[PDB]
Order: C-alpha cells, then structure tokens, then sequence
C-alpha cells in the first residue's frame, strides 16, 4: 500500500472536480465538528454561568 | 545539455556525454585504456548487419575476429522538478527545453506517448502548412508566429527519460509558447479525440516504417534494439501495439506523465519572458478536469 | 585625511558591503546616472547587473554573505565617476548654451 | 513594462527546484533564530534609543504631573 | 495567446494585478497598500449595512446607532467592526507612510502626491464619520476642530457657520456630515485606483532603494499569497479589537448622548488625530496654531524636495535611520501628549516634540543626508 496522503491525491486531490466536492464534504463535516466542538470549550469555560446553564431552576 | 543536468541532477545522467574540460585536458592513457576493459565487454556488446548477406557468414566471422573479447550494473537516476536558466540577452533567439519524467526504453506506454507526441508534433517557419496544419501547436505557432522552431522529443533512458518538447523563438514569444503547448499536454491528458489519435497513430506508423530505409539505419536499429529491449522488435509487433492506442488510451497515458506532474526546464538566450517556474508548473493542471 | 577614521566606520555601518555592493552601485537612478550606466563597457555593465542580482537576492532572504565575501573599503573602485562626471559636465554646458 | 522589456542582462544562471521537491521549512529554527538574532542586533542601537528616550520622557513627565497636583508643606 | 491578455477588462487585471513585474525582495512594509484597500473596501461594506439601519436626525441619531447594536442582527459585530477597521485603516495608513519615508518611495513625486490627496481624504471621512454616533466627544470634537477656521482673517467666521448650516454644530450639520461621509469613501476608491495607475508606471520600489529590473518575480503567485497572509493577519488584529477589547482605541464619553451646555472634562478627537492636535496646541497664537496642524500633514508633500542623499533608501544610510526613528518616536510622544490635559508637564513636552517634528523633517533629516554623502565622498 502506498502511503496516506497518497491515497487521498490519488481518490480525492488528483481530479480537480473531485478536489471540489472534497472541498464542500469536508466543510460541512468541518463546520458542524467545529462549531459543536468549541461550543463545548466555551461552556465548560463557562460552567454554571450562563442562561443554558441555570435554565432549568425556572421550567 | 542543460535539461540533464538539471533533471537528473546528483545521478551519472546529469553528465554530459563529453565531459568537463577539466577531464579532457587531465585523462592519461591509463584511464582511457581502464574504462575500456571495464566496459567493452562481449555481454555489453552487440554485432549487427544489414544488406547481402547471409547470417550464419557474419556468425563465422564473429567467432574469428572477435573471439578474444572478454566476459558494472546501472543505478536508477532520480529525476527532479527544476530550472535552469541561463540567461544571455546577447544572442537573438531563446531556446527552451521542457520536459517530465519519462517511463524509459521497456516501458510499453512509450508506444502510447508517441502516438500522442505526434499529434501534437512538430514545426518550423519553412514548413509548407501554416494555418491549415493540423497540430493546433503548429498552427496557432505559425499564424501568430510564436515561434521559429519546436519539436515533441521522447527521450528514453534504461529506467528513466525525458518526455516534453524544445523550441527556439522571439524574445518576446517565451510565455505564449509554452502556454500553448503546455496547453496542449492538457488537452490530450483531459479531452483527446479518436481523429486526432488516429492521425498521431498513422503518423508514428509512417515514422517508424520509412525512418528504416536502407541498410545504416535497419543495421543501427538492430544493433541497439538488441541492448535496450533485448531483441529487435518486428514491424508486425509495433503494429499491433500502434492499433490498440485509441483516444481513451492517449488520455490515460498522457495523464500518468504529464498531468500535475512537476517538469524540467532548461532556457538559454533572453529568457527574461520565460515562465517562472510555479507558473509553469500550474500550467500542468486544468481547474475543470 | 584625518576624517579617514569616521569614513571607514561609516563605509562599514552603512553596511552595503554585506551584500558585495560598491558604493556605485547603491546610487539613485536619477537621469544622469542612467546615462552614464548605458555608457558603461560590456564587462563593467555585467558585473554592476550581477552585483545588484545578488544583493537583492539576499535581500529577499534578509541575509548577507559571509564576512570575507564583503567589499574591503580599500578595494571599492569609483567605477562609475569618469562616465558621470562627463554626463553632468554635458548637461551642464547645453544648460549654459540655454542662457 | 511587460517581462522581456525589462533590462539587459547577461552570462548570469539561475538555478532551482520545484516546490514539491522541497520542504516549506528547512533548517526553520536551526538558521532561522541565528538569522533573527543577527538582524535585531544590526538594527537594535538605530531602533531602541529613540523608543528608550519616549518611555523616559513619558514616565517622568506622567508623575511629574502627579507630583504637581499635591499640595506643597507650606 | 491567451484570453487574459486579450479581453479588454482582463487585460486590465492581467498587468495590474497577476502578470505585473514585481522585485523580488519587497518586504512587509509592501503589504500594506493591499491592506489598505481591503480596510477601505471593509469600511464600505460595513459601513453600507450600518446605513441601512441608521438616521441623520439628531433626536434619533443616538438612538438609531444603539439599536443597531442591541436590536439589529449582527449590528453589533458590523458597528465595532467599523469603528476599529477605522482605526485599522489609519494604523494601516502611517505604516504605509512610514515605508514611503524610510525606504524613499515619495520619489514617485505623482505616486506620493496622490497619496498625500488620499490620506487628507481618508481623514475627512474619519473625523466625520466620528461625528455620527451623536455622542459628547462626537458633538465636542467637531464644534472645537470645526471652530477653528474661524481663526482665518475676514472669511475665517462665516466660514465656519456655512459649515455648520447654522451657529452651531446641528440639526444641518449631522445630516450634511452623513451624506459627505457617505460619497468620500467612494471618491477615495477613484483617487485609490489612480494612485496605482501612476504607480504601475514605474513599477514598485524595493527596500535596497537600488533598481529591481534586473530581477523581477510576477506577482503571481508570489505576492498575491503574501498580500492573502497579510489580509488574514490584517482580520486577526482587527477581529481582536472587535471580540476582545471593542472599547479600547474609542473613548468612554461617546457613550452619553450630545449634550450642547454640558462640556466633557478633556475634549479630543480619535488617536490618530492625536498628534497633530498636540501640534495645534503648541502654538500660543489660534490662528498660527491652525497654520501648524495644517502644515503638519501638508509638509508630507515637501519631503520629496528635501530629499538630498545620493542613496535612495535608508537602508544603507545609519545617521538617517536614527532620525528617522527619532521622528517616529517624536510622533509617538506627540500622540501620547495630544491626549493629556493642557498642564505643566504636557505643555513643555509638547512644545518641544513639535519643535522637534519640524526640525527632524525640514533641518535635520536633510542634513543627516548632505553628512552621510560627504561621508561616502559623494
Ligand atoms: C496589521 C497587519 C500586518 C500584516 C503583515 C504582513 C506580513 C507578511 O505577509 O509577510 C510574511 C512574513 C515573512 O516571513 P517569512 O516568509 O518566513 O520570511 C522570513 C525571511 O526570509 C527571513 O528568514 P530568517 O531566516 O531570518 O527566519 C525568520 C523566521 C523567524 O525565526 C524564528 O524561528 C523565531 O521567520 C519569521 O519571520 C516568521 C515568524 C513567525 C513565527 C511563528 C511560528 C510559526 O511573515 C511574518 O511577518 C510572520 C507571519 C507568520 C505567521 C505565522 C503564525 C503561526
Ligand atoms: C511604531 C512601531 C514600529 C515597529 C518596528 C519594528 C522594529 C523592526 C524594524 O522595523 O527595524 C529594522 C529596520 C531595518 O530595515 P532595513 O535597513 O531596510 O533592513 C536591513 C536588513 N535587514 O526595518 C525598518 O526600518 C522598517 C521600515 C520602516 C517602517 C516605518 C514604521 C512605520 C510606523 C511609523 C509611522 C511613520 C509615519 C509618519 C507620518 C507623518
Ligand atoms: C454560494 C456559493 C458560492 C460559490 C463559491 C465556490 C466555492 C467552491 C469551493 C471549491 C474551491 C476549490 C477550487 C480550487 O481548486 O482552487 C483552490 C485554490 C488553488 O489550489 P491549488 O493547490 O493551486 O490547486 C489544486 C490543483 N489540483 C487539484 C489539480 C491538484 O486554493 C486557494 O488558494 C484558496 C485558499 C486560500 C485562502
Ligand atoms: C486609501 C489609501 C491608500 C491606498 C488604498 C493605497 C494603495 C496603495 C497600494 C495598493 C500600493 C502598492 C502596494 C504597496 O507598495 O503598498 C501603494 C503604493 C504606494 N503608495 Fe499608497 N495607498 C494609499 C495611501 C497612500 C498614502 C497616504 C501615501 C503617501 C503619503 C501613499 C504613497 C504610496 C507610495 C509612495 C507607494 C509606492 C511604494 C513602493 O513602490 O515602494 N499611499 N499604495
Ligand atoms: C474610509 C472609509 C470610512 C471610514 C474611515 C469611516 C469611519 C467611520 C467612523 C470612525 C465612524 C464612527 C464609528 C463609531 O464610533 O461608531 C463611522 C460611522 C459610520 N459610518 Fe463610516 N467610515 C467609512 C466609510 C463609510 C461608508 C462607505 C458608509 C456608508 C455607505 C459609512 C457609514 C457610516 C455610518 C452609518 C456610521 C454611523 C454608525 C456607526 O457609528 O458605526 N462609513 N465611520
Ligand atoms: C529649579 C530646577 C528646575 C528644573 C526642573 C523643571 C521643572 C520645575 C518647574 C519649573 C517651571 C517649568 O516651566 C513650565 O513651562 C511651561 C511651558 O513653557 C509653562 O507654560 C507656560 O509657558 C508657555 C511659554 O511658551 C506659554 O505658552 C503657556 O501659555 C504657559 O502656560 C508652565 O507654566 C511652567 O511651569
Ligand atoms: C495592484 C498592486 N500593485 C502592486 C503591489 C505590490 C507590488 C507591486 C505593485 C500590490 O500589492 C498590489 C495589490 C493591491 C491591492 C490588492 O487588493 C485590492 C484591494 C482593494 C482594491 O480596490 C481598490 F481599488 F483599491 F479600492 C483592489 C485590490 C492586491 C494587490
Ligand atoms: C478557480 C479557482 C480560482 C483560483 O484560486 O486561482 C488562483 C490560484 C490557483 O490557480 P493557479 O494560478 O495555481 O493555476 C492556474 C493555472 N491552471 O490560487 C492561488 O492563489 C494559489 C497560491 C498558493
């Protein structure tokens, strides 16, 4: 097998349509990981402070 | 010269066949006499002939003159993306030589990129067709004339080799020529057409069939093919080899070589036009493809 | 003479020598200097072209060469001073013709 | 003025690699921090003194305004 | 031949834009003309969305540029995204200046005058765009700086209230500053574009001062992936102001709404106009006060002809470098002064910074230059 990045020339990189599609796949995969990842950081950084946080006591 | 040295750069086929003057003024008798036994030897050796003769004569004459010969393995050379520039605004014209990573002499593929290195071809301002030549390089290169001279090569090396094109024009013509012939490695590699195949396919047909006229170069053809392939390789043979390219071949071939593929660029004269070598470089790509 | 002293301090703070530059070469093109360089002979052209190549060759890569590679204050030749001397004491004559 | 209409030049060769031969970093920090180090101390005593004489005159001047504005023992 | 060279809009972006020569050695100090486009293409984005939603009314001023913050979608983000892409645009603008100065680019006399055209316009645009909000250091700053004109003999009074569209800064005065502020940038993007026009006729200096012709690079790729760095870290400066200190380059006093009896303890325009607001000061006299801001700026269009070195860059020119260093330094002790009360020490300081603006530029810099020849036996 030849080696990773390789690979993703070869099935990905190589067509520049495909190169394309790539690009529009990954920022979908890229903003919703993204997004929910820090979102995260932000709220354990944020820990009790907020709205999300205390909304429960009035519901 | 310049090609080589900066192609296969750090390797034997970066040198040059008759070496630096520093040698040819210092080689004794000694050196010439040591390389000699070293090399010329009757496995590294071909004796070939043509004309009136009968075989089995040129066998026996073999054995009585060349019997006493006597009875060094080849490492393969690294090919690099790399300019070299010369650049003397002194003299007229600009030459220009390109060139990717060729399959070498074994290479079945060779066939293929013939056919399509005689699609696009080649030129000259002496050349009788002008505007109605069929390479759209030609063409193009003679109606506006971009050039003076160009020529597709192929050159083939045991393991390696030169594939691209030289061509030798105005000062002022550099960054339009190889726009259109990088063009053209595009056009074969994405989109070839079966006419146009078909043209290259009865070009090389025609090449090859009346290049071997007469007996020197039947004799040479012989004596080579015998150390790069290991026979001679009948007309019949290359025939069939030359039947079975068709358009969706030359693409495919063309693409493994050429396309997004980093080249070897030799320019000398006033180069001051010649393509900065990242230009040329994303010239080996089509964003559509 | 005396002021030799501040010269060959100056020449090396200055510092055009880190990059094989003479003195002449580092002069404003006004119109008076590109006279007298398209006067120049084709060696003394070719090198100032060469000289000027590489320094802005390693100005590109903000470095300089190595310290036995810089120009000796002794060793910088005025090789542009006999061509423009002459171009300016031209113009300078059609000037007083002028009046 | 277009490429080729440039200037003269002549017996000057250049050569060079393409950038998939080649690494975007070579030697990054083993030449790069020596390099930085000798650029800052080139230009440190033309750069620095000005700057130096700034913080000077503004930290004197900012509690001499301080200073001024308490009332003097008489 | 290619479709890039032929097609007469192409053509135009094919040798401005991708094909041009440029040296090869050009250094940071070169980015900032495209980031000073991207600011002034910014500028109008934001600021176009931002009048969309704002009113040159007086009582509803105020009002409309806080409901833009509070109520509008993203008004927020767009609003202090304009206001520091303001100040980014100046930091952009004397960085750019400072390059011009130090490496002897205002020798492309045509180039720098018209440079000199824009920042005076660029700053026409600031001051009145500061005004806009209808906050105290809004109304405050443009009644003093606007008054100032009164200092003229015989005009200098009725000029002022033509100005104004009224005796004082007002009702006509907001709703005219509105519409100039609007059309400005705009002539600014005419006056931008012919600008480079001059400059692609020579082509662009280099930081050795020594021509480059000899070894131009296109600038494509080279310099068309620097200027995308540079307009990322340009975002990153700017989007640090915005997300992290939006308050910092402004003043606090611009939040309360324009009070005309009701005077804010130490009146003074935007940081950029600092130092030639402590310039102002220095003079005893109002109307040689207003002759000194004025020259302050003005005297950028004088550097080209008090050039005396026979070396065009300062790189290779020591004795130039520190006073060069000095004058920024200078300038930073101007802005540092422009911004304290008119009080011992800042009173001194400030006479003797301005003093030593104008002697760095029209005695000693000169000098230094005539020094460094004779030194080099030139
Ligand atoms: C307001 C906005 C202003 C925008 C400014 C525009 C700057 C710009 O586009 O020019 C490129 C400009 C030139 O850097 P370069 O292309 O490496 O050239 C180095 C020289 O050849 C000189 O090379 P050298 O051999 O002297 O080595 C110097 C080396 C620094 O040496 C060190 O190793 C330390 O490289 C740098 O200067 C980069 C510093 C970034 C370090 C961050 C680590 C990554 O880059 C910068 O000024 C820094 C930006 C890099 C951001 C990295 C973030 C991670
Ligand atoms: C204000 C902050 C200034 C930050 C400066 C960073 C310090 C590094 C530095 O610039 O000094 C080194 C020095 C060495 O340059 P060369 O001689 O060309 O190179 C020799 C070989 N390397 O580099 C420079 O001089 C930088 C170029 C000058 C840029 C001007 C600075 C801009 C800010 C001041 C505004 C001036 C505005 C005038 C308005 C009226
Ligand atoms: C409402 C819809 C909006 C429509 C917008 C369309 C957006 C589509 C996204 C897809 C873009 C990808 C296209 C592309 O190839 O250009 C990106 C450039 C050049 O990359 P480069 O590495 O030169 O080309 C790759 C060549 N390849 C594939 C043949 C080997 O790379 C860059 O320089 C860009 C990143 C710098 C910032
Ligand atoms: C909106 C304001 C401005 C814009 C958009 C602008 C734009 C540009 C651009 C894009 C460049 C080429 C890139 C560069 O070298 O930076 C440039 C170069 C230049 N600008 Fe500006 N500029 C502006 C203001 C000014 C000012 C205020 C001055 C001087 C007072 C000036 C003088 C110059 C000079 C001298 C050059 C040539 C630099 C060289 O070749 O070394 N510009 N400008
Ligand atoms: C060189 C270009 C420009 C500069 C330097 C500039 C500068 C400024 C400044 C400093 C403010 C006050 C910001 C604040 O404290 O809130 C402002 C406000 C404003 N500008 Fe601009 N501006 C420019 C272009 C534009 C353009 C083209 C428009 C509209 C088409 C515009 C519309 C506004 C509006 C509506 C306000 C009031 C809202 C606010 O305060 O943010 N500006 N401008
Ligand atoms: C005894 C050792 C002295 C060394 C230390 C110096 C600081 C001690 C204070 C001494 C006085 C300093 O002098 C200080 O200068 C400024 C600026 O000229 C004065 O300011 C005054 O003079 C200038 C003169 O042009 C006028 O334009 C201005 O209208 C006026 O306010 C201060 O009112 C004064 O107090
Ligand atoms: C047109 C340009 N010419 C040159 C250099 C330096 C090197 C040589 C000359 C540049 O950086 C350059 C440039 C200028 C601006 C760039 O982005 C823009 C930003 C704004 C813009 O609009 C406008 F017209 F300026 F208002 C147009 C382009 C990108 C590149
Ligand atoms: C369609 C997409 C438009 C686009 O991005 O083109 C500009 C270049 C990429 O094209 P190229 O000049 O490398 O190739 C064009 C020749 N086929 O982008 C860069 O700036 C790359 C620099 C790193």
């Amino acid at each position: 097998a030849p080696t990773l990045t390789a690979r993703l020339y070869s099935l990905l990189f190589r067509r520049t349509s495909t190169f394309a599609l790539t690009i529009v796949v990954g920022a979908l995969f890229f903003e919703r990981a993204f997004d929910q990842g820090a979102d995260a950081i932000y709220e354990h950084i944020n820990e009790g402070k907020l709205w999300k946080h205390i909304k429960h006591k009035y519901e | 010269n310049y090609l080589h040295a900066t192609a296969f750069q750090g390797t034997p086929l970066a040198q040059s066949v008759e070496g630096p003057s520093e040698n040819v003024r210092k080689l004794s008798r000694a050196d010439l006499t040591e390389y000699l036994s070293r090399h010329y030897k009757a496995p590294r050796m071909v004796l070939a002939a043509a004309g009136g003769l009968e075989h089995r004569q040129l066998l026996d004459l073999a054995q009585k003159h060349f019997s006493g010969l006597s009875g060094p393995t080849l490492s393969p050379c690294r090919f690099t993306g790399s300019q070299i520039c010369h650049r003397e605004d002194g003299l007229p014209l600009a030459h220009v030589a390109i060139a990717v990573e060729g399959p070498g002499w074994a290479h079945p593929d060779n066939v293929a990129l013939q056919v399509a290195n005689a699609i696009i071809g080649h030129y000259d301002c002496t050349y009788g067709g002008g505007a109605h030549l069929s390479s759209p390089l030609a063409s193009i290169a003679a109606t506006n004339k971009l050039c003076q001279s160009f020529q597709t090569f192929n050159i083939c090396y045991a393991d390696t080799g030169l594939l691209g094109a030289h061509f030798v024009c105005d000062h002022m013509s550099i960054d339009d020529m190889m726009f259109v012939l990088q063009g053209q490695w595009m056009r074969l590699c994405t989109s070839a057409t079966e006419s146009e195949v078909l043209r290259g396919k009865n070009l090389l047909r025609n090449a090859l069939v009346s290049h071997l006229d007469g007996t020197t170069p039947v004799c040479e053809d012989i004596g080579r093919s015998l150390l790069t392939y290991g026979r001679r390789i009948p007309l019949a043979e290359w025939e069939s080899r030359i039947a079975e390219v068709d358009a969706r071949v030359v693409r495919e071939v063309c693409s493994k070589y050429f396309y997004d593929q980093c080249p070897a660029v030799a320019g000398f004269g006033p180069i001051e036009q010649l393509p900065d070598y990242n230009r040329i470089r994303s010239g080996m790509f089509w964003l559509r493809f | 003479r005396w002021l030799e002293g501040i010269r060959k301090w100056y020449y090396n703070a200055a510092g055009f020598n880190k990059l094989g530059l003479m003195r002449d070469d580092t002069i404003h093109e006004n119109d008076d200097v590109k006279e007298a360089i398209r006067r120049l002979p084709e060696n003394l052209y070719n090198d100032r072209v060469f000289r000027i190549k590489r320094a802005l060759d390693l100005s590109m890569r903000q470095q300089i060469l190595p310290k036995e590679q810089w120009t000796k204050y002794e060793e910088d030749k005025s090789y542009l001073e006999p061509y423009l001397k002459e171009v300016i004491r031209e113009r300078k004559e059609r000037e007083e013709w002028a009046k | 003025r277009q490429f080729g209409h440039l200037t003269r030049v002549r017996h000057v060769i250049t050569y060079s690699l393409s950038p998939f031969e080649q690494r975007a970093f070579p030697h990054y920090f083993s030449k790069g921090i020596p390099n930085v180090l000798r650029r800052t101390r080139a230009c440190i005593l033309r750069v620095a003194p000005p700057f130096v004489a700034f913080y000077l005159v503004y930290t004197w001047g900012t509690q001499e305004f301080e200073k001024s504005k308490r009332k003097n023992p008489a | 031949t290619n479709i890039r060279k032929s097609h007469p809009l192409m053509k135009i972006v094919n040798n401005a834009f991708i094909d041009l020569p440029a040296p090869s050695n050009i250094s940071s100090w070169w980015n900032f003309g495209s980031l000073l486009g991207i600011c002034l293409i910014l500028q109008i984005l934001t600021g176009l969305f931002l009048a969309m939603h704002y009113t040159s009314d007086t009582t509803t001023a105020f009002s409309s540029v806080t409901h833009i913050c509070r109520d509008v979608n993203y008004g927020w983000i767009i609003r202090y995204m304009h206001a520091n892409g303001a100040s980014m645009f100046f930091i952009c603008l004397y960085m750019h200046v400072g390059r011009g100065l130090y490496y002897g680019s205002y020798t492309f006399l045509e180039t720098w005058n018209i440079g000199v055209i824009l920042l005076l316009t660029v700053m026409a645009t600031a001051f009145m765009g500061y005004v806009l909000p209808w906050g105290q250091m809004s109304f405050w700053g443009a009644t003093v700086i606007t008054n100032l004109l009164s200092a003229i003999p015989y005009i200098g009074t009725n000029l002022v209230e033509w100005i104004w569209g009224g005796f004082s800064v007002d009702k006509a005065t907001l709703t005219r500053f509105f519409a100039f502020h609007f059309i400005l940038p705009f002539i600014i993007m005419a006056i931008a574009m012919v600008h480079l026009l001059f400059l692609h006729e020579t082509g662009s200096n280099n930081p050795t001062g020594i021509s480059s012709d000899v070894d131009k690079i296109p600038f494509h790729p080279y310099y068309t992936i620097k200027d995308i760095l540079g307009a990322l870290l340009l975002i990153l400066a700017l989007m640090l102001l915005v997300l992290f200190a939006p308050d910092l380059l402004g003043d606090p006093d611009n939040y309360t709404p324009a009070n005309p009896l009701n005077t804010p303890p130490h009146i003074k325009p935007e940081w950029y106009f600092l130092f030639a607001y402590a310039i102002l000061r220095s003079i005893p006299n109002k109307l040689g006060g207003v002759l000194a801001l004025a020259f302050s700026i003005l005297i950028l269009a004088l550097i080209p002809l008090l050039h005396t070195s026979k070396q065009r860059s300062m790189m290779f020119r020591p004795l130039s470098q520190c006073l060069f260093w000095a004058l920024v330094a200078d300038l930073l002790t101007l802005t540092w002064i422009g911004g304290q009360p008119v009080e011992h020490p800042y009173i001194t300081i400030g006479q003797l910074a301005s003093v030593l603006y104008f002697l760095l530029i029209l005695v000693l810099m000169p000098t230094a230059g005539t020094i460094e020849n004779k030194l080099l036996k030139w």
